[PDB]
């Protein structure tokens, strides 16, 4: 991508994952699952709706077509009528078609970057505790239940809990 | 434990909400308004020199002579006019000034 | 008794910046007219409190 | 918020940085000190600067309406001019609005990518002398002086000077 | 500059890289080598000219000038003919010149992406293998020819790498 994260380091996303946009896959003890965050799935739907109605918002009912006729003595205002509507109908369309797809690729990176953000934050938060495998797994080095899982999600993930443990294991 | 190193960032007290595509309402440290929106309320003049007040008088009432524009008879530079909606005084004498738009409009030149 | 070089017809416009929203129908040396009741152009970042 | 620096994990402002708008808070034993980077925040006053002189420079043409007046007899010209003025003038509102939503987006992710590159170029240098904490502090494996700090705020800093004592301090 | 690659962590450029844009430098025992990745090299050809043809493809919804004259009785129209063509004249412009500065802007940024995507590939493929100097740089002409085809055994060199890392 543009972040690298969609379509990149993590080549391709899960079918199986289906209550949101982004979100995780745990496999423990315990369980294996799919769960989708709230937070970075809410805020995206936040701005890619803030998005499309300023869309439909930016070209609302005003440029208009009333309709004019002209005798054949008047074939200079008939042409200058005809280039005055088909001119402003070329500019609204190219606004338009360019709009989209500027906003269009924006979009797609936003959801990319928004990916690479999540990552980057559980990351960040697990530390050298696990083992980032670079496929936007991580290898836990100690055990994590689901609970563990619930503290990662959420962003209330205890390092120091975790630390030695961790610790003794890596350097095994 | 640490000597220590930190990365950040200005914040203020700055109330100044802007606008994206993505967001609204989005509170800023610095913005800048690029559109003005107030004037005085007067009627000035423009490069120094001030328009011409034509008052109660039409272009033809100017331009003719009817005796109510006297004031008219001698004009210094205008840098515009001042011509009211429906001027009181025009064609006394009643009737009519052809291509009058167009007289209108070249003295806009 | 005042002064402008812009000039519109309910009022006269001291400014700098590169649009108005008043009248139309302005005379003189003017920036340009637009329908919007806002242009504010973020220059600094996001006010974050700690 | 794209680069996830602002609002992320850096997660507030520093109300006692305003000197700048980005930089440093060292907190060794001679002292502690918001203090800006220089760099970093002029190469963002310079982008920004250049922006709205850029956004005010290109709707800078005239002159005048000329302003017309019609018949009772020339309405569907009098509406030609009405449509077309009115017709521009909707494209400008457009064209200025849309240019103020748009350049207000990257302005936001300017400042958000200008500020993780920092983070990014500091930690680069330090490398491994340190404990990437990630609330966007480091936290070091050795003995920092007002002078070891001040010197990685510009640029320059010896890794492996401080390598193998901080190897030792690490385990 | 907004992805910090270029003139970033990777300073400056090469003069002996010109086989593409991007690429490698490994400097093994065997030899050295400019050698430019394929992949990311060829795809950012391709959006480049994608983009350019997307230019050159949208401001030819076109024209050709009628061309009109007027009496000293038809002033007005004349000028609502010349300002229309003004107004349109002055749009198509700005367009133009603005969809060139922003799509320059994007250009740039998207070749800076490019290259930092690059080095973050190869950081994430061989891991703790490395040393991570954070100048831009970090085994065989057959090892090295074997990351810049994205293939890297590391269970291989893992625990080799990890001896000569702890002495
Ligand atoms: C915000 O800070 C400025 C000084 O930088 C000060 O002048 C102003 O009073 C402050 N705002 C308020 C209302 O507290």
């Amino acid at each position: 991508g543009l972040f690298g994260a969609i379509a990149g380091f993590i080549e391709g996303g899960w079918q199986g994952m289906v209550d949101g946009w982004y979100g995780y896959h745990h496999s423990n003890d315990q369980g294996s699952g799919y769960a989708a965050d709230k937070e970075s799935t809410q805020k995206a739907f936040d701005g890619i709706t803030n998005k499309v109605n300023s869309v439909i918002e930016k070209m609302n009912t005003q440029f208009e077509a009333v309709g004019k006729e002209f005798s054949n003595l008047e074939r200079r205002l008939e042409n200058l009528n005809k280039k005055m509507e088909d001119g402003f109908l070329d500019v609204w369309t190219y606004n338009a078609e360019l709009l989209v797809l500027m906003e269009n690729e924006r979009t797609l990176d936003f959801h990319d970057s928004n990916v690479k953000n999540l990552y980057d934050k559980v990351r960040m938060q697990l530390r050298d505790n696990v083992k980032e495998l670079g496929n936007g797994c991580f290898e836990f080095y100690h055990k994590c239940d689901d609970e563990c899982m619930n503290s990662v999600k959420n962003g209330t993930y205890d390092y120091p809990k975790y630390e030695e443990e961790s610790k003794l294991n890596r350097n095994e | 434990p640490g000597d220590q190193i930190c990365i950040g960032y200005h914040a203020n007290n700055s109330t100044e909400k802007v606008d994206t595509i993505l967001e609204r309402n989005v509170t800023v440290t610095h913005a800048k308004d690029i559109l003005e929106k107030t004037h005085n309320g007067k009627l000035c003049k423009l490069n120094g020199i001030p328009p011409l007040e034509l008052g109660d008088c039409s272009i033809a009432g100017w331009l003719l002579g009817n005796p109510e524009c006297d004031r008219l008879l001698s004009v210094p530079e205008w840098s515009y006019i001042m011509e009211k909606e429906n001027p009181r005084d025009g064609l006394c004498y009643p009737g009519s000034f052809n291509d009058y738009e167009e007289l209108k409009y070249l003295l806009s030149s | 008794n005042c002064e402008t070089k812009c000039q519109t017809p309910l009022g006269a416009i001291n400014t700098t910046l590169p649009f108005h929203n008043v009248h139309p129908l302005t005379i003189g040396e003017c920036p340009r007219y637009v329908k919007s009741e806002k242009l504010v152009l973020a220059t600094g970042l996001r006010n974050v409190p700690q």
